[PDB]
């Protein structure tokens, strides 16, 4: 849960799970950007957000 | 948890520790977990504080030897010296509760 | 190998430390250790079993970190920790059972089961809490080739051996004279029997000599000495070495004379004790030698002269017995001891899943054959399996 | 329940760690625990004693906090610590003694005395420290229905019953064929005797059988098997079954052959060992059934023709025996051991004040009669008393 | 003394817990304590050896300080830590071996070697890590004039003596009635023998008594009692005190009736047991007194009717046997047992350098000669040497 | 476990209360629980079956939510609820019938079926409405280690063993003296008989003892007792114990004299009853000992004098009568009775789908054979099966 980590402030788990390349699944009320650009999908962009 | 702290400098220290990119997350979570718990049925409250042990000992000693004392109407009624109340030629009267 | 012991120790500490009511500062190091363990162990899948009747299970650690509280814990945090503790103890038990049932002639110091080898990489070395137990300390010190040992109480070291020797023999079997011994378990019982009562031997005294070797040396051992044989003093019908005919035995016990107990090292005299009985101490030895004399009594009352005449026929033979019992000792190599349930756990895990006799251990985990053919490779394998069993015996009581 | 163990642990740690000169960064958490316990334990009155000869005691707690500002413990700090520690030790000792002797046939896994009942409420739960010993952690594991374990060394599990049976008998007791066995402690010596040496029985082989039912369940037990009875070999004058006559015994020992030892669980064969004397190992069993054989030797020597005459008279009889001992075992219930002093502790504390007893515990904690009939309520009460004794042994020697 | 134990515990902690990969937060207290110990011990000179054949060695403490900066420990950290640890542990072991080889007939509670004498100064009292060990805790308790205690498994406390006393004697030694016993180790075997089976004694019943005192105060002892003693259940030929007389003893074990045990302390009755067997227990006793009756069976069979003639010519004598074994007990003084390696280690170290016999300890550390003349000063010296030996046992495994 | 019962209770209350024309303010809690359950279970996959003939079915929860805003439930809402209710009841019936027939030789109290294993996770524990039945309360209190109890009417605890015992016997059965008993179901019927009618006896009084043990303890028992045997008072001919011959029984009933019944626990007297013949109560017992004496009539009429001759040949044989019945009891372990529909349901759901005989339960679910060897593992398995049966017994009756 993103809000739990944010309020608690313990960032170690998500940082390790992002740096060491292990699959995860964040859950939280998050707005998203609609991408109607296939070229933007080809040049991988959903890996630096 | 939207807690409150004891001193402004304590708040400054908490902000400094909470925001330092070289610090781990366990201490930050402990900082975020601080919250005052109030128990008004026994007239006691708890607050968080950060001090050197000497300062904490001094603060505890100040806290646990306060000079207050519960007040009641009969206590003030007995606060007058006895050789005035016992006599009849003088009569005492109140006009407010406590 | 160290990672498994770290897991066992930290699991015991987490189970027996995190109880409702304790102050937060009492579990700070343990909480951080558990956090690091969860960080390191998540993601890396593992597989256990694959051999025998042990089921082939899978493991994929999917647990989050633990919380905290400033004043005192709450039971919800306790149960959240407890579920992860249950998963980890199940995993540790399964991997220990997998490690127990693999062995080979090649160097046994290296891990055998794939789970331990995958755990023993550099990538998971950060989770190494402490090495405070006995077997783990022995393992670590033996890794660096230093002085090593184990604490033994009533060590079950000597093999089962029931044999006898003869000095003079007759086909009629009525004039026997020799030594009979039984060294079973930690107890050594040696009896020297004569039928002629030394009426023909020079100086009227018969000498009996007995020798027993020891595979692995002992240090600072304590041995009690009793000048009797409370076991080899019954009438007996003992089978002869022929295999089809038996001879008769009838002992009478006299007080032994000139009892000499010897402790030698590679054929060098080290410790000698004359006419002493009780709890004695030997500095170091690897072989045991006993010498004593049977002396015909100088004066014979009728109840004695009835049994030991100058004539040929005898019916009440004479024998003097000696008792040797080892109480405690420290040995350089690991030996099956009686104060711990390590051997029982090892054989239970070996026999549950129907693993046939391997190329090293004798069938049925029988101790006598294994200890009769002790070898350094077998020593290393036994040390490894004992350490694994000790790690396993910490979580499932 | 765990609060008393926590008090014992914190008192012991304070007594063996609060010594002048130590660095303050080594006992900070322990001092915090001590201060919080003192804060939580102030102002509550307690009444202890009032049953039997045990004196009635009263306890009041009113003390200030310790010091936490020094960096090197000095004479004053340790002096005050010991001054309060003595009072706490007296409190723990008296509370444990008062709560120990009391017994009940209902809910023998709940607090029984006023002190424990008042000290197990919600408020006094913030003093639990750790569960580092074995008995208390076993208590905790059994409380929430987890697998139970206990390590014993030569424990008194078999009862005491010196009874014998005869298969072929005579009205004058001159020609007998039967079995004897002395079952005591953790030792089983069963002996079979045939006067006629199986001259009337088919195939010249006589079979003796015996069954020893254990009163509970064991696991991972090591057994030493000495193939010679140490007892049923001396001349005897033994009273018969009817108690009206006594008969003579002149045994002679012959080695047993085809020795079968079996360990059965839930009325089913689990482990089978044949003709292997020395060390044997079993994983889990509940009933020990032993079957051995005695065979008349085919050919004999001049010293043997006088032993077993086929004629009418009989004075020396073929006898065999097996020695079965347990050197270590692990059980799920609690039993009196030989390596610790639990049963001795409870017996001493009970006999010191002579508490009147009902139909709860056997008279005077007679272990043999206790093992005779074993009801689960007795088991729970005994486990609770043993745990309280273990807590007591931590502080007062 | 306690300073040495603190150093030993700190050295063990540094040797064990300092491993690659562990979090530095887990050993911050340990590293601070280690740095403090290095600071305190630096810049001093100590000497060892000089008496007997102990190699004289000289130590100078010039050492650095371990860093307190690395987030995660690395290899060079471990190598430097072990570089310091080897010298520290060598110094500790040599100090212990030098302390063990010197004794004082008076004031044994005080240091004797130069090293412990120097360490008694208040300056070196800055290292008091803990006192968790039981022996060191007992030493501290003894240092403040307070009650102590110990727990032992089968402690050899009985003096070693082998003698027999006759009540009725004849020069020809064919009509005797007396008591035979052997007090060896922790087991007592007492057998009363009569040659007439009470044919002339009043009421056909013979009364037997036997007394064995003790030199210390045992407490809370679990005692196993079994009938029909082992060692005295086969024929014997035993010499007498006359120096020229030898007699024969043919035992036939009758059945014992009305077994009476009496545990006495300071000439008073504390525990009394009658007609009970199996496993018993006494709270506090100082001496053991046994009483039993040898009863002639009024009803007999012919096989028995020939065994006991009604005339002086006797073919078989009669006796009964009793075994007493102390499984577990609690004592207040240091005692050598069968489940530890303290006295054995002390004797091994004494004989390793061949120290000449001192004025107090009997030559060769003969346990029986030590216990036959036990003295409180010898007790205090033994406690000191056992504590230092236990300190030694924490280093070399 | 408890989750399944909570779901069953929710479904049962939904069946009872969701009818057209009710008020919403009476079933609000039930509707809230139903909505929470349907939210939790939505989006999961299940597998059921595997053994015997139970089909392999896949279940998915995909039902929509239920509104709560209407003040009165109408037909549309009724059918909308009923469809999902029927689906859920079919699912729970399937999972229960899967779990009932599976058992394990070890750890039988734990779940074994796939569905029950899956429904024991952490999140699903957020659905637990009520535990109001007796069996669920018993299970919950047993899991929390407190006093358990199951009510019964006519508990079927006595094993079926119709055995007769003879003491004074002849090869032709001309004069007998012994006991014949029938202990079947919840009734005990015994009868002591003598062919001599105590005519050559010691003072015309012959005793008969009968001891009947119980595998499990009982509490709070009301006993119905009558002095007349209702089965052993008729002319019968039964085959003897030789296996190839038959003997005749000719009874004449007298009244039993000195009718003593003993209810003993753990070899201690608990209650005694003499000269009372029914509606007696004993509080706590485990073992029942019935004894009585048969007495010759002190005076007789001519008919009785002719019937009983002082000579050897007898026409009629005297016999006494006694019958005991247990009415109500409460036990600590689950049992079977004649007032519960659980055993029948278990046997039906077992034999309907042809389950092969398991490793613990003897084939056919025979109750006498099962109770003959009542074992703790059998106790746990029976408890699990009966609890699941009781849970099912409310979904569809």
């Amino acid at each position: 849960n993103l809000e739990e980590l944010m309020r608690t402030g313990s960032y170690a788990q998500i940082t390790n799970m992002l740096l060491n390349n292990q699959p995860v699944a964040l859950v939280g009320a998050l707005p998203f950007v609609t991408d109607s650009s296939v070229i933007s999908l080809i040049a991988i962009l959903d890996a630096t957000v | 948890d939207a807690g409150k702290v004891v001193d402004s400098e304590t708040a400054s220290i908490c902000d400094a520790i909470f925001q330092d990119e070289e610090t781990e997350g366990a201490v930050a979570r402990f900082i975020a977990e601080m919250r005052q718990r109030v128990q008004a049925d026994r007239n006691v409250v708890n607050y968080p504080s950060i001090l050197h042990p000497i300062d904490y000992a001094f603060n505890e000693y100040f806290l646990q030897h306060q000079l207050v004392e519960p007040l009641n109407n009969d206590i003030i009624f007995n606060y007058i010296p006895e050789r005035i109340r016992n006599d009849v030629n003088y009569i005492l009267n109140m006009d407010r509760n406590l | 190998m160290d990672v498994l012991y770290s897991l066992s120790k930290t699991l015991k500490d987490a189970r027996d430390k995190i109880v409702e009511g304790t102050l937060y500062s009492n579990v700070s190091d343990l909480i951080q250790q558990f956090n690091q363990m969860i960080i390191t162990m998540n993601g890396n899948e593992f597989q256990t079993g694959g051999i025998g009747n042990l089921p082939i299970r899978n493991w994929n650690f999917n647990f989050g970190l633990l919380g905290t509280t400033l004043l005192n814990l709450d039971a919800n945090y306790v149960e959240t920790a407890r579920n992860t503790i249950d998963y980890f103890v199940d995993f540790v038990d399964n991997v220990c059972m997998d490690e127990m049932v693999r062995e080979s002639q090649r160097n046994g110091i290296a891990p055998q089961s794939d789970s331990l080898r995958k755990l023993s990489a550099i990538k998971f070395k950060r989770i190494n809490f402490d090495n405070s137990s006995e077997y783990i300390e022995n393992w670590n010190l033996q890794n660096r080739r230093q002085r090593t040992g184990f604490t033994f109480h009533k060590p079950n070291i000597f093999p089962y051996s029931a044999s006898f020797t003869l000095n003079r023999s007759q086909p009629a079997h009525d004039n026997l004279m020799g030594t009979m011994w039984l060294n079973a378990g930690s107890e050594i019982q040696v009896a020297g029997f004569d039928y002629s009562c030394a009426i023909n031997a020079p100086a009227n005294i018969q000498q009996f000599e007995h020798i027993v070797p020891l595979r692995r040396v002992l240090t600072t051992a304590t041995i009690t000495l009793l000048p009797d044989a409370e076991r080899f003093s019954f009438p007996r019908v003992i089978n002869s070495a022929d295999g089809a005919t038996t001879w008769f035995f009838n002992p009478v016990i006299l007080r032994p004379n000139n009892v000499e107990v010897e402790f030698l090292l590679n054929g060098q005299i080290i410790n000698t004790y004359q006419a002493r009985f009780g709890t004695i101490v030997a500095r170091n030895f690897d072989t045991i030698r006993l010498s004593f004399q049977l002396m015909r009594p100088p004066n014979m009352t009728p109840a004695v002269a009835v049994l030991f005449p100058n004539a040929q026929p005898f019916e009440h033979h004479a024998t003097v017995g000696l008792t040797l019992r080892i109480e405690s000792a420290v040995c350089e190599s690991v030996l099956a001891d009686a104060s711990e349930t390590l051997l029982a756990n090892v054989t239970s895990v070996r026999q549950e899943y129907a693993i046939p006799v391997g190329p090293v251990f004798p069938p049925g985990m029988n101790w006598t054959d294994l200890i009769t053919n002790y070898s350094p490779s077998r020593e290393d394998n036994l040390q490894r399996v004992f350490t694994v069993a000790s790690i396993r015996s910490m979580l499932i009581k």
